[PDB]
């Protein structure tokens, strides 16, 4: 409830300020007188998406450290990070990071 | 007495980002062997008021041919995110105490690029669209490293709670435990907020400017809390508040100093810098920080 | 593509199918399907061209929709019974939706429209892999839950598949579309015996895989895509045309060739359950498959079509690359009727 | 060149040692707090059982009063074939209570920030 | 199917412990050390019976024992305990680390008066044994009778009679 | 031996970031299997009481199970205190 | 079809997540642990058909625990009748249900 | 009771799905998708799954729908199902999710391999030729 | 079965209908697929959290990951189509026919 009130207050204040800034100069009358589609941008977007997915996999590490299976958890975390590094390396060597 | 707290957290932030422009002009002027604004008011103190009044009384240059919907939506989202990204912060007691505060900050920072995307799309120009695309790509690329560094550092904290960061650094700053991660985090915050050397690019313009400067102050306060902890005495929080504010101001002055003291990167140069210098080191240091508590039997408590 | 990358993608496709077949969790089965779909796309796009891209995007759209439907069915089944193990579905709506998802994955009618176009756009090698290997995971999943599937839905979809394959095969001229419609009809035949005996389903799957592997390898050997390109083959390698005609006769269900073993056996099983009208209908429908196979045989081997002068130069050069297991595939798809009882091996 | 790397590594090692000691102390404090909670648990369990049973009894009394006119209603009829004790839902306890405590019970922990 | 049985409100009446959470946390260690036997009996009964309605007497016993413990504390060491729980109460997290000094004063006072030794680290979390005369419940799950298993017949394999017997195949 | 040293010297020039990253990653992979404190970390994790310890029913044949928390029987956390 | 590699090798690749009552972390119990345990023990080594026919009581209780349809129906009926009576005016709620009660710890 | 806040959020979710399901001007359908995703995250957070809701709000909105918008621009009744007891001194959702590394070794292996193969597949497809 | 689950399944059905309608703009088809995925995530999360099936909390995250990967794949294909035609209208994919 408190966070909902905070978000509503923030949005309301921002909207009110924007509209008053937009309408204060509007009271006074005045004169009132493609193809390229670069592939590199799409490639960097896709790379960001995939690395974001791997980061999502990596996120629960702070709570994963208390399991009594420290060897298995450590092996799995290092496996995930090694796969992330290997994906980056494959993208690097095959000229996937060129402008 | 909750709305009072929200207003007392919102209005001072806006005043701070109002006077940050004056402080930045003065600092750059004195670094460039001149004086900043010192005619309007005693020492330029009335300059932000004059700038705001001039901006709000100037006619807006609405394209009259674009999508007015997204054109008016984008500043709303930018300012709303900039203001709502302050509530988890403990100084020293957060306004809203959340278990997963850091993830909330990361999520809002990730959402921040929608304003850039929509402003570029609604600008109705191919050049503006290209600029927006470059800005979006840079922001997301650097936010990847932001997230990785954040989780790697929090591995020594115990959880995602922001308040616990005060307890972790009670005896020693986190700057000494991991300085390389801190330096890469500082550069990532510089590049995320579009600041030199990474700044390739009436009403809504002022809206965007306030959002950007509020993001600057937020990022610097977050870095101060995360890496430069202050002693917290429960019976007198004013000491912690003073220390935290001083560290935030020092980091902001460092931001202005860095802007004034360096040339700017190219787009491809900064993309290369990230993808080929920060990300490999970030992965290596994340592995090191995963393995370190198990090596030294110093796993943080909370779970 | 690089040979190492191609080998890795093929291993990933096989690993996804294996994960689907050897897993006892619905989530792991869905993961296996996703891995199969993810690695299968570049195999279609090995020879880059607009037709391959369009076929690949059609295949991706259909498979993604099927996977989403399958996941929704899994979610509903979990909701109405907190079980993840692949067993009795415990819900009618979940079973119906999962049946539609597996029909989309398999290609049974009326979800059959994508098969002819995807087969036509993509190459012969890609088509061969898609036609035989892809069927193994959905068929295994259907066999694992055959005790819960509604006989009405499966039987009507199988009948519609047989009818549609038989009718659509008559019109086509390109060989790849003929193979697509043949696959549709064979799967209509094969899924009709799922509620009764899954061993017959597996036996029909094995026989069909052998026959279509042999026919696709023969089509690759004599690089023919349209009917006339196949008619030109007799002037260079008559043995290939003769073997192809024998395999085509086998694929039509003519005894004593191997292709008669499944149909016959399948009919027998549906006669044990007092189902008489349907096997008769499917036999008279498979007569249409026989008809267009016979037309292809007339065009290819039993008559000598006009040749071309330049073909003389092709007389001097031999096939540099020989594909192993082609003679074995032909023999297994033509002369294994006398060993029919070996189906008791629960193959 | 060597001196800068040596200084950096020395700072890293000092920070690691200090954090090791502090984190071990935090582990000990956490164990102490958990032991205090463990010592306090049985009283809380007893009070919770008593409160749940009292709420169920009050709901049963109200059901007996209200359902008096419904013809085929059996007051306090279980919906499970087994006779084993089954933990009641939130609605089984706060079904007939006022709305504010319904909201408190269902949403207070989530909404408390 | 069936009628649930619930104890009358007179069966749930007991002298409640009317102290706040901080007061309970201040004396949690000594309460656990001294009042251990009724607490352990109640908790074992709760875990074995799997039914709140079969453990009312142990709940009343633990309430009474806690009241006796707090009455002793009030009689002997009221003021140091008051200071200690006030300090514990002030903090938001109610941390023991904040005011070890007041805790030391309270511990020494209660060791002087009642001779109580504060349990060390790793002692209140031990698993213990309880000697009780309550009979072990024979079927706490109220389960039915398990259905009879399949015959699972056995024997020596013999060759199939007349082979496969599949149509005309004689082998 | 000489070729490997020459290659490492070459990589340490004009590419120090990759060398540092690989060295740190290799150290993080290798070291935990050699450190003697990892078993201490496992024991510390095991010693944290998250759930209520349910007492066992006494039958007269449990000498290793203490009857009171103060009793000497049972696991002790003196090793943790000394750390 | 189903090549049971796990049971052949005893690997336990994916069997721990199949059911609610199988070794949860920190021994956190499922909401319907008891009912699922009862049904599983009823239907083990019996076969699909016999388990469906004979252990229907346990499965019905399990589904009732999972979805609580009958409990919702009963509570809705009670609430509707109480609303009708309070509309006619023959029923008044006690202080306990009006917030005027004496709360207990 | 808050006018069935779960029901209000579910209805707003359905309204957003209807709005973006008509597929008008794919950028506007995207905007409807962000609205629906925000409402769904609100539902999940209200239910009690804070980590999963924040997971949606971070991954889905920040990365995946952002990539969607990037590519587009480049071109032309309740409250009764709940529990009764407590979770102890931890959050059950966080423990279950963090059990991915100690229990779900198979899941981690297959997901990592799938992601690596996805990288390879994307490079192969976008290579061109 | 409460109204929340009914509304979620209704949302999934609406998204499926939108995907199958196919007016134009294959990007809209991908958006409909991802709306279906989001509905699946919400429903699975609610079901798993309601029953305290702790070990199943892994399932949504995993799901999301895989689904997002598919989305990426789909986008790639879309791009190629545009690079061959200049635009992503669905009616342009008519070279292959039954
Ligand atoms: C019941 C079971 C039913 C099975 C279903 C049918 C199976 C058909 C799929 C198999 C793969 C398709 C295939 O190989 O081409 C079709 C092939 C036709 O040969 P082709 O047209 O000359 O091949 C053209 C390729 O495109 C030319 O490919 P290339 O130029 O890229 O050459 C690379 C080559 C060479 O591979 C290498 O370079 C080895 C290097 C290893 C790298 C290690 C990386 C691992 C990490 O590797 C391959 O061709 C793929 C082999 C995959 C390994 C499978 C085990 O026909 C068959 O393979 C028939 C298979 C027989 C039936 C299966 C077994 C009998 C039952
Ligand atoms: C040679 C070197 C080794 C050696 O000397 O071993 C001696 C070895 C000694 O074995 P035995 O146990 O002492 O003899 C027991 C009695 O013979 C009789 O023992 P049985 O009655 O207990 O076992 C016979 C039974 C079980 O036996 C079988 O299941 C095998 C079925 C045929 C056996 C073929 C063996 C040689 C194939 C040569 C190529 C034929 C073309 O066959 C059947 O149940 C009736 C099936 C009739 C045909 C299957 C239905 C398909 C109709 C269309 C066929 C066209 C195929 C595709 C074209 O005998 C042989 O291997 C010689 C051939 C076996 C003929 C017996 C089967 C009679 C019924 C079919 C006659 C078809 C004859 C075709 C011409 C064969 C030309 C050679
Ligand atoms: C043309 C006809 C098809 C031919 C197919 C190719 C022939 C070559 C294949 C080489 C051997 C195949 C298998 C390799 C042996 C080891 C694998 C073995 O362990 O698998 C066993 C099983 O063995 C195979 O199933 C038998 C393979 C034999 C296939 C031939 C039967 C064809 C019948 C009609 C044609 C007669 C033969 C013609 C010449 C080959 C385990 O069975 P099980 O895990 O417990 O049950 C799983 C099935 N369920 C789930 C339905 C219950
Ligand atoms: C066995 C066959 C080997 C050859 C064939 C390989 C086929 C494909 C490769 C994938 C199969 C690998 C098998 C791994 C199965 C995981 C389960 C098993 O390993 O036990 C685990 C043991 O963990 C091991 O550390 C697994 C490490 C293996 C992962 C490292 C390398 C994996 C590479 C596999 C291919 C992936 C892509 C290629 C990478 C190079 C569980 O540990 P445990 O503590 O008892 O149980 C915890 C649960 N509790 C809490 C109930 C007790
Ligand atoms: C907009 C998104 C804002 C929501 C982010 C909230 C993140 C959060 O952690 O809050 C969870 C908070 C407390 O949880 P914990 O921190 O884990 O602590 C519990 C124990 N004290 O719980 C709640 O927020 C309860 C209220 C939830 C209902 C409302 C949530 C917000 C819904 C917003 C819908 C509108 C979105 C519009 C789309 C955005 C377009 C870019
Ligand atoms: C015994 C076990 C010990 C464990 C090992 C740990 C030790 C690790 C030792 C090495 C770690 C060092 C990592 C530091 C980060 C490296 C970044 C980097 O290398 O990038 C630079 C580039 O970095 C930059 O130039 C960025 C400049 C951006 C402007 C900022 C100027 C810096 C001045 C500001 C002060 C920084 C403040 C830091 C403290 C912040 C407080 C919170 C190199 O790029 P190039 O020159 O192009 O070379 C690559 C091609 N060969
Ligand atoms: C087994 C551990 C693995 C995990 C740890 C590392 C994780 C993350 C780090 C790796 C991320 C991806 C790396 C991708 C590698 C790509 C290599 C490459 O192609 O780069 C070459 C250049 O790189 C090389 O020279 C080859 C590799 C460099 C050295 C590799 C490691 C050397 C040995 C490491 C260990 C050192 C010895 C240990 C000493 C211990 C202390 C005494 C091309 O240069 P460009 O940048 O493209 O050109 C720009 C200028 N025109």
């Amino acid at each position: 409830m408190n966070i909902m009130l905070t978000l509503l207050t923030n949005v309301t204040l921002a909207s009110l300020l924007v509209l008053i800034a937009f309408w204060l100069p509007q009271l006074n009358a005045y004169s009132e007188k493609r193809l390229p589609f670069s592939m590199k941008f799409f490639l960097v977007a896709i790379t960001f998406l995939l690395f974001d997915l791997e980061i999502a996999l990596l996120l629960p590490l702070p709570w994963a450290s208390q399991t009594n299976n420290l060897k298995t958890m450590l092996t799995m975390a290092l496996f995930l990070l090694i796969l992330l590094a290997a994906s980056l390396a494959y993208e690097w060597t095959q000229k996937g990071l060129e402008w | 007495m909750f709305m009072i707290n929200i207003l007392s957290l919102i209005i001072p932030i806006l005043l701070a980002v109002a006077f940050l422009t004056l402080v930045e002009r003065k600092v750059l002027g004195y670094m460039q062997l001149r004086k900043g604004p010192n005619v309007v008011g005693p020492y330029g103190l009335l300059q932000p008021i004059a700038d705001a009044l001039k901006l709000f009384t100037k006619e807006p240059l609405r394209p009259a041919t674009s999508s007015i919907s997204m054109f008016i939506i984008a500043p709303i989202l930018a300012l709303s995110l900039a203001l709502t990204m302050w509530v988890p912060l403990p100084m020293p007691y957060p306004l809203i105490n959340m278990n997963l505060g850091v993830l909330f900050m990361l999520a809002m920072s990730s959402l921040a690029v929608y304003s850039i995307l929509w402003s570029g799309w609604a600008s109705n120009s191919k050049y503006a669209l290209i600029g927006a695309l470059r800005a979006v790509a840079q922001t997301i690329s650097y936010e990847v490293t932001l997230a990785i560094i954040l989780l790697s550092v929090l591995l020594m904290n115990g959880s995602y709670t922001l308040s616990t960061l005060i307890t972790t650094q009670e005896h020693i700053w986190m700057i000494f435990t991991s300085w390389p991660l801190a330096m890469m985090w500082f550069i990532s915050t510089l590049a995320e907020t579009n600041r030199a050397p990474f700044d390739l690019t009436a009403g809504p313009f002022a809206m965007f400017f306030m959002a950007e400067y509020a993001n600057i102050i937020m990022m610097n306060a977050f870095t101060a809390i995360l890496f430069l902890g202050a002693s917290h005495d429960p019976h007198t929080p004013e000491l912690y508040t003073i220390n935290f504010v001083l560290k935030t101001l020092a980091l902001t002055i460092t931001f202005l100093w860095i802007r004034a003291s360096y040339p700017r990167f190219r787009y491809d140069q900064l993309m290369h810098l990230l993808w080929k210098s920060f990300l490999p080191l970030t992965l290596a240091l994340c592995m090191w920080h995963i393995s370190l508590p198990i090596m030294t039997a110093s796993i943080p408590p909370q779970s | 593509m690089n040979p190492i990358i191609y080998t890795t993608l093929i291993m990933t496709v096989m690993s996804g199918t294996m994960l689907v077949m050897i897993s006892s969790h619905w989530l792991l089965i869905w993961i296996g399907f996703e891995m199969n779909l993810l690695a299968m796309i570049p195999v279609l796009m090995k020879n880059f061209n607009p037709r391959a891209t369009e076929a690949a995007t059609k295949y991706f759209l259909t498979q993604a929709t099927a996977s989403m439907m399958l996941m929704m069915a899994i979610i509903i089944n979990l909701l109405y019974s907190g079980q993840w193990t692949i067993t009795k579905m415990f819900n009618p709506v979940a079973m119906t939706m999962m049946t539609m998802a597996l029909a989309m994955k398999l290609g049974l009618s009326p979800f059959h429209f994508w098969v002819p176009e995807v087969t036509q756009g993509i190459s012969l090698q890609a088509g061969l892999l898609l036609l035989t290997w892809q069927k193994l995971a959905p068929l295994s999943v259907l066999c694992q839950i055959s005790q819960s599937i509604n006989p009405n839905l499966m039987l009507t979809m199988a009948m519609l598949s047989i009818l549609i394959g038989g009718w659509g095969g008559l019109n086509q001229t390109q060989l790849r579309k003929i193979m697509a419609y043949s696959s549709i009809a064979h799967m209509g035949w094969m899924t009709a015996v799922l509620p009764y005996n899954t061993t017959m389903t597996i036996l029909n799957l094995l026989i069909y895989i052998t026959m279509t592997l042999a026919m696709f390898m023969l089509l690759i050997h004599s690089s023919a895509t349209t009917t006339l390109s196949l008619s030109h083959t007799w002037n260079k390698m008559p043995v290939i045309t003769s073997l192809m005609m024998v395999t085509l006769l086998s694929m039509g269900g003519l005894p004593p060739l191997s292709g008669f073993m499944p149909k016959w056996m399948i009919i027998q099983e549906m006669t044990k359950n007092e189902s008489i009208i349907m096997p008769t209908l499917m036999a008279m429908t498979a007569l249409l498959n026989l008809y267009f196979y016979m037309r292809l045989a007339y065009s290819s081997s039993l008559t000598m079509f006009p040749s071309t002068n330049n073909m003389k130069m092709k007389w001097q050069f031999e096939h540099t690359k020989q594909m192993k297991l082609l003679p074995t595939m032909i023999v297994l798809s033509t002369l294994v009727l006398p060993m029919t009882p070996a189906l008791s091996s629960l193959n | 060149g060597y001196s800068m790397f040596a200084v950096g590594i020395g700072t890293l090692l000092f920070g690691y040692w200090s954090m090791m000691k502090w984190n071990r102390e935090r582990r000990r404090l956490q164990i102490e707090d958990f032991e205090a909670r463990i010592a306090l648990m049985p009283l809380f369990q007893a009070e919770k059982d008593r409160r749940v049973l009292q709420m169920l009894r009050e709901n049963l009394e109200e059901e007996a009063i209200i359902m008096k006119d419904v013809p085929d209603w059996k007051v306090g009829e279980s919906v499970f074939h087994t006779t084993r004790w089954v933990t009641p839902m939130m609605g089984e306890l706060y079904g007939l209570r006022t709305n504010e405590e319904i909201l408190s019970a269902t949403y207070g922990f989530i909404w408390y920030t | 199917p069936g009628i649930v049985e619930l104890p009358t409100l007179e069966d749930l009446k007991v002298q409640e412990v009317k102290v706040s959470s901080s007061v309970l946390k201040a004396a949690a260690h000594h309460y656990g050390a001294q009042c251990d036997k009724p607490n352990k009996e109640f908790m074992l009964c709760r875990w074995e019976e799997k039914d709140p309605r079969r453990c009312l007497e142990e709940g009343k016993l633990v309430n009474q024992c806690a009241l006796d413990f707090f009455r002793q504390i009030k009689r002997h060491c009221a003021e140091p305990f008051t200071e200690y729980w006030t300090c514990i109460d002030y903090s938001g997290l109610q941390l023991f680390r904040h005011c070890r000094k007041q805790q030391a004063k309270f511990d020494e006072c209660v060791l002087d008066k009642l001779g109580w030794v504060r349990p060390d680290l790793g002692e209140l979390s031990k698993v213990t044994k309880v000697k009780t005369d309550r009979p072990l419940p024979e079927n706490p799950y109220h389960s039915r009778a398990r259905p009879e298993p399949n015959p699972e017949a056995e024997g020596d394999l013999k060759p199939a009679k007349h082979g496969s017997r599949l149509f005309f195949w004689t082998m | 031996a000489g070729r490997i040293a020459s290659f490492l010297k070459n990589a340490w020039a004009k590419e120090p970031v990759l060398v540092a990253s690989f060295a740190i990653g290799g150290l993080a992979i290798i070291l935990p299997s050699l450190s003697p404190y990892t078993n201490y970390a496992i024991r510390i994790n095991r010693a944290t009481p998250y759930n209520y310890p349910v007492p066992l029913r006494d039958d007269g044949n449990m000498p290793d199970v203490p009857s009171h928390p103060q009793d000497p029987q049972g696991p002790s956390l003196e090793w943790l205190k000394n750390l | 079809p189903f090549f049971d590699v796990q049971k052949r090798l005893g690997l336990d690749l994916d069997r721990w997540m199949t059911i609610q009552s199988a070794e949860q972390p920190h021994k956190i119990p499922g909401r319907c642990h008891a009912f699922e345990k009862e049904w599983i023990e009823c239907a083990h080594g019996i076969g699909g058909i016999r388990a469906e026919k004979e252990c229907k009581i346990e499965f019905d209780d399990f589904v009732e625990c999972l979805l609580r349809q009958k409990t919702m129906k009963r509570l809705s009926a009670i609430k509707r009748q109480r609303d009708k009576l309070i509309k006619e005016g023959k029923y008044t709620p006690p202080p306990h249900h009006l917030g005027k009660e004496d709360p207990r710890p | 009771m808050t006018m069935y806040i779960a029901f209000i959020l579910s209805t707003i979710f359905v309204i957003g799905f209807v709005g973006f399901s008509s597929k008008p001007s794919p950028i506007y359908g995207g905007l409807g998708l962000i609205v629906s995703g925000g409402v769904g995250c609100g539902i999940v957070l209200n239910f009690g799954g804070s980590f999963l809701g924040l997971m949606v709000f971070l991954i889905y909105l920040g990365g995946m729908l952002v990539v969607f918008g990037y590519t587009t621009a480049m071109a032309t009744g309740d409250w009764v199902i709940y529990d009764t007891g407590d979770s102890g001194f931890f959050s059950e959702e966080a423990m279950g999710i963090a059990a991915l590394y100690s229990y779900g070794t198979w899941l981690v292996i297959v997901t990592g391999w799938s992601l690596l193969i996805g990288v390879v597949v994307i490079m192969e497809i976008t290579r061109g030729n | 079965m409460p109204l929340v689950y009914m509304n979620i399944i209704m949302a999934f059905a609406i998204a499926l209908a939108g995907l199958l309608m196919y007016r134009s703009h294959l990007m809209s088809s991908l958006l409909c697929l991802e709306g279906m995925m989001l509905s699946l995530f919400i429903m699975s999360t609610l079901i798993i959290l309601n029953t305290h099936f702790t070990l199943a909390n892994m399932m949504p995250i995993i799901l999301l990951v895989f689904a997002a990967c598919e989305a990426a794949l789909g986008l790639s294909l879309l791009v190629m189509v545009s690079n061959t035609y200049g635009t992503d209208y669905v009616q342009n994919l008519n070279l292959l026919q039954c």
